[PDB]
C-alpha cells in the first residue's frame, strides 16, 4: 500500500559447505546467516533443503594511483568470492561477490600498513558475507 | 609433459636498450615445475631468471631467483661499487592442510634499493617503496584459532629500512562462543615483539587481551546490537639511553598498563516500498545509528610500532577504531548515523544503491596531550548503479571539516560485453591536507600534491582477427601522463601474437623538477589481459 512499511530471505534453514570451513570468510558467512535467523544444520545425505556452497575465494592488490616521483599513492585490495545455491526443486544458481577497499601506502610505516591491510581484509570478508545473504533474495524470486 | 624451449620474446627499453628473453620449461613432476630463462640486456648484462612452482598438501607455492652477475651501469647506493651483482629472491605460499592447519608465505628480498627501477620482475615494480617478508603458520577450528607470524620489511631507503619496525614474532589468538545465555562472546589476544635495526630506537614486548560480550537482537526487519568490550594492554619498552637524552624525543616509560572499557550500541532498520509509476521495482530505505563511548587515557608514554591512521570510507564510519595496531586507542564519545537506499527490479536484482553517513562528536577525540572541535565533523558517501547488463557505475566521497571539506573522492564507470570488449573511465582525487594527515612523512604539496588522476582503459576488436588495447592515466594538476599503454593483437586458427608500447613515470629529477619516464616496446606470442596487466596501473575489473 504505497508508502514505507517494515519488512525484508523468505525460506530459512540451509546446509553450508565450504572449501575452508574454519577460515575467517566462513566465520563471517556464519555470523551473517545467524544474524538473519537462518538455522545452519548438519544433515547432508538426505538433502531436501537448500544448500549454500562456497567454492572458493581469492585476494588481490594493485596500485591505482601514483605520485610525481613514480611511487605508489593509493593501493586497492580486492576480494572475489564464488558461491553456488543448490535448491532440490530445480537447478543450481551460481553467485559471485566482489569487494573493494583503498588505502594510501607508506614505506616509512610498512608494518603499520600491513596491520591496516589486515583490518581492511577483515571488513571486506564481512561485507562479502552480507552481499551473499542479500543475494539469496535473487536466488529466491 | 612439455619439457622443451618456449618461443622467445623480445623488447626495447629506454634504460636497458635491446632485451631478449629465452625461456626453458622443465616439468619435473605432475606437481612440480621449473623455468629457467636467460634474459639478455644490451646495456646491462646477462640475467638468469629461475621460477619453481609446487603443489603440496600444506599448500601451493612459487619460488624465484633472479641473478645478474656483472651490471655495467649500476655503480652503487654509495655511488661506488662497479660491476655489482643484482639479485632477487621470492617465495609465495598459500594453503590449508587437513582443514585445520594454515600456512602463508609472502617473502621478497632484493640486492639493492634500485632493483625494480632497473630490472623487470613479476614480483615487484617501480611503484614499490619496499619489499614484504611475511611468514604465517596457524591452527583453526570452529571454536578458536591461533596464528604465529614473522613480519619484516625491506624499505628501499636507508632511513626507511633503518627505522622500520619488525614483528618477530607475533602471536594472535581468538576464542569464540555463541549462546552464552543471551550473549555471544569473543576473546582476542596478542603477544608481539617489536624491534628495529637502528640501535637508538626502543624495543618493545606488547601483550594484549580483549574480551567482548555481545547482545544481538535480530529480526526480518531491522536489528540492534549492544556490545561491551575490554581493552587491556601491557607494554615492556626497552629504551636506550641515547633515546632518552634526545631534545626532541618523547619520555617513554619502561612498563605501561592501559585498560580501557568500550561501550557500543548499534541499530539498523529496513523500510521498503513498491515504487509508484514504476511497477515491479522496490525501493528500500535503511537508517542506521551507532553510539560509541571510550574513556580517555594519556598514551604519550607509548611509542609507535604498528599504528597508523586507518582510512575511513562510508563503511569505516561505523568502525570502532581510529588507528591500526594497538599503540593508540582514541577516546570515543560519538554518534555515527547513516542512510542507505536501494532499488531492486523485476528479477530482484539490485540495480541502484546510494549511501550517505556522518559522525557527530560530543567531545574531542584524544590519545594524549600533544594538541573545529565537536559536532558533525565527518561525512562520507558512496553510490552504485547498474545502468544495464554490461554497463556499471560507482563512486564515493569523503569530508572532514577539520581538514577542509572534501578529502577523498573517486568514481569509476565500466562497460564490458565478454572478454574482448571493455571500456573503463575513472577519476581519483585526494586532498593535499588529507595526505598530510593520513600518511605523514610524505606531507603537504612540497612538489607532492594530492591526487587528481583521470584514467581510461579499453580493449576492443577492430578487424576480423585484430584486437587493440589501450590505457592512459593522466595527472591533471601536474598536467602530464602518469602511465600510458598502447597495444595490438593478431589472431589466427592457432592463438595470438602481441605487440605493445608502454610509457610510465618511473622516477624523479630533483634538480629543475620534472619526472623521469621510461619507454618499452616489445613482442611476445606465448594476450589482451596479459598486456592490460603489465603496467604500473594494471587493469582491475570493477564490479
Ligand atoms: C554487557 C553487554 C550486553 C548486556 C546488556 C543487557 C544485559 C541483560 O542480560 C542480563 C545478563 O544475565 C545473563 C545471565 O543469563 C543466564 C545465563 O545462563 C543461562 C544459560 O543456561
Ligand atoms: C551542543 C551539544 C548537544 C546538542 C546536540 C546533541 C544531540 C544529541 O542527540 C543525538 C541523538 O542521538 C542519540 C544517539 O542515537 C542513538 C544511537 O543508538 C541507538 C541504536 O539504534
Ligand atoms: C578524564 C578526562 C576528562 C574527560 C571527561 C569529560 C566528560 C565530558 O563529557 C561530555 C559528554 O557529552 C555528552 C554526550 O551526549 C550523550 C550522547 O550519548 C547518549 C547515548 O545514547
Ligand atoms: C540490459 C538490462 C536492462 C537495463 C535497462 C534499464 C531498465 C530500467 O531500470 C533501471 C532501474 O534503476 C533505476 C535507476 O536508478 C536511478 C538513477 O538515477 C536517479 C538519480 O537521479
Ligand atoms: C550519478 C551521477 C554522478 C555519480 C557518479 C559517482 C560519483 C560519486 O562520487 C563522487 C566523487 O567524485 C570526486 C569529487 O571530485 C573531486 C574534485 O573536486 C575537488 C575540488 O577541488
Amino acid at each position: 500500500f504505497n508508502l514505507r512499511g517494515t519488512t525484508q530471505t523468505e525460506l530459512q534453514k540451509l546446509l553450508l559447505e565450504s572449501s575452508d570451513p574454519y577460515g575467517p570468510l566462513a566465520r563471517s558467512i556464519r555470523q551473517q546467516l545467524r544474524l538473519n535467523n537462518v538455522t545452519i544444520v548438519d544433515d547432508a545425505m538426505r538433502k531436501d533443503i537448500p544448500t549454500l556452497r562456497i567454492i572458493g575465494s581469492s585476494e588481490s592488490q594493485e596500485t591505482v594511483s601514483i605520485f610525481r616521483n613514480g611511487v605508489a599513492a593509493e593501493n586497492q585490495l580486492v576480494l572475489h568470492v564464488q558461491a553456488q545455491v543448490l535448491i532440490p526443486g530445480h537447478d543450481i544458481y551460481p553467485l559471485q561477490v566482489n569487494v573493494f577497499r583503498t588505502f594510501f601506502d607508506n614505506p616509512l610505516t610498512a608494518l603499520a600498513k600491513e596491520a591496516e591491510a589486515e583490518v581492511l581484509r577483515q571488513e571486506m570478508r564481512e561485507q562479502a558475507a552480507q552481499q551473499l545473504v542479500r543475494q539469496l533474495l535473487t536466488v529466491h524470486a | 609433459s612439455m619439457s622443451g624451449f618456449l618461443i622467445p620474446n623480445a623488447k626495447f627499453t629506454s634504460n636497458n636498450g635491446f632485451e631478449f628473453l629465452l625461456p626453458y620449461y622443465w616439468n619435473i613432476a605432475p606437481n612440480f615445475d621449473a623455468t629457467i630463462t636467460p634474459h639478455y640486456m644490451e646495456r646491462r648484462g646477462l640475467q638468469w631468471q629461475n621460477e619453481f612452482r609446487y603443489l603440496l598438501a600444506p599448500g601451493s607455492g612459487t619460488m624465484a631467483l633472479d641473478w645478474l652477475p656483472n651490471d655495467r651501469i649500476y655503480t652503487g647506493p654509495d655511488g661506488t661499487d662497479k660491476n655489482a651483482t643484482r639479485w632477487l629472491y621470492y617465495w609465495g605460499h598459500s594453503g590449508v592442510m587437513d582443514q585445520v592447519w594454515r600456512f602463508n608465505i609472502n617473502y621478497t628480498r632484493v640486492s639493492d634499493p634500485a632493483y625494480f627501477t632497473d630490472l623487470t620482475s613479476q614480483y615487484g615494480s617501480t611503484t614499490d617503496g619496499y619489499a614484504t617478508q611475511i611468514f604465517t603458520a596457524g591452527y583453526a577450528n570452529e571454536n578458536w584459532n591461533a596464528t604465529l607470524s614473522s613480519k619484516q620489511f625491506q624499505v628501499f631507503t636507508a632511513a626507511g629500512n633503518s627505522n622500520a619496525y619488525r614483528a618477530q614474532p607475533q602471536l594472535d589468538m581468538n576464542y569464540y562462543k555463541n549462546d552464552v545465555g543471551p550473549f555471544d562472546m569473543h576473546v582476542y589476544g596478542q603477544a608481539a615483539k617489536f624491534t628495529s635495526v637502528n640501535p637508538t630506537n626502543p624495543e618493545a614486548s606488547r601483550f594484549h587481551i580483549e574480551p567482548t560480550v555481545n547482545l544481538p537482537l535480530s529480526n526480518s526487519w531491522g536489528s540492534i546490537n549492544t556490545e561491551a568490550k575490554l581493552l587491556a594492554t601491557h607494554y615492556q619498552q626497552d629504551i636506550p639511553a641515547s633515546f632518552a637524552d634526545n631534545a626532541s624525543n618523547p619520555k617513554l616509560k619502561d612498563s605501561v598498563n592501559r585498560v580501557l572499557p568500550q561501550f557500543k550500541v548499534d541499530g539498523k532498520v529496513v523500510f521498503d516500498r513498491s515504487m509508484d509509476w514504476a511497477t515491479g521495482f522496490t525501493q528500500t530505505l535503511e537508517p542506521r545509528a551507532q553510539y560509541l563511548y571510550v574513556p580517555y587515557r594519556n598514551q604519550d608514554d607509548i611509542y609507535i610500532y604498528d599504528t597508523t591512521l586507518m582510512q575511513s570510507d562510508y563503511s569505516g564510519l561505523f568502525r570502532d577504531r581510529t588507528y591500526s595496531g594497538l599503540d593508540r586507542i582514541a577516546s570515543a564519545n560519538q554518534v555515527s548515523t547513516g542512510l542507505t537506499s536501494r532499488i531492486y527490479d523485476d528479477a530482484r536484482v539490485e540495480r541502484f544503491n546510494v549511501s550517505v553517513g556522518q559522525i557527530y562528536y560530543f567531545s574531542r577525540s584524544r590519545t594524549g596531550n600533544t594538541e573545529n572541535a565537536t559536532g558533525s565533523l565527518v561525512w562520507a558517501g558512496d553510490t552504485f548503479w547498474r545502468i544495464n547488463d554490461q554497463l556499471g557505475l560507482k563512486g564515493g566521497a569523503q569530508y572532514d571539516t577539520r581538514l577542509g571539506s572534501l578529502t577523498l573522492g573517486n568514481a569509476i564507470m565500466e562497460y564490458r560485453k565478454d572478454a574482448d570488449r571493455m571500456i573503463q573511465l575513472n577519476y581519483r582525487y585526494a586532498s593535499p591536507k588529507y595526505i598530510q594527515a593520513a600518511v605523514p612523512k610524505v606531507y603537504n604539496p612540497d612538489y607532492q600534491q594530492g591526487i587528481s588522476q583521470v584514467g581510461t582503459t579499453a580493449s576492443w576488436p577492430i578487424a576480423d582477427r585484430w584486437a587493440i588495447v589501450g590505457a592512459y592515466y593522466y595527472d591533471t594538476k601536474a598536467k602530464q601522463p602518469a602511465s600510458q599503454l598502447v597495444g595490438l593483437q593478431y589472431n589466427t586458427c592457432c592463438w595470438a601474437v602481441n605487440l605493445g608500447y608502454e610509457r610510465k613515470i618511473t622516477g624523479w629529477n630533483a634538480q629543475g623538477q620534472t619526472s623521469k619516464y621510461d619507454n618499452k616496446i616489445g613482442f611476445n606470442i606465448e594476450g589482451t589481459a596479459q598486456m592490460l596487466n603489465s603496467g604500473i596501473l594494471p587493469y582491475q575489473s570493477a564490479f
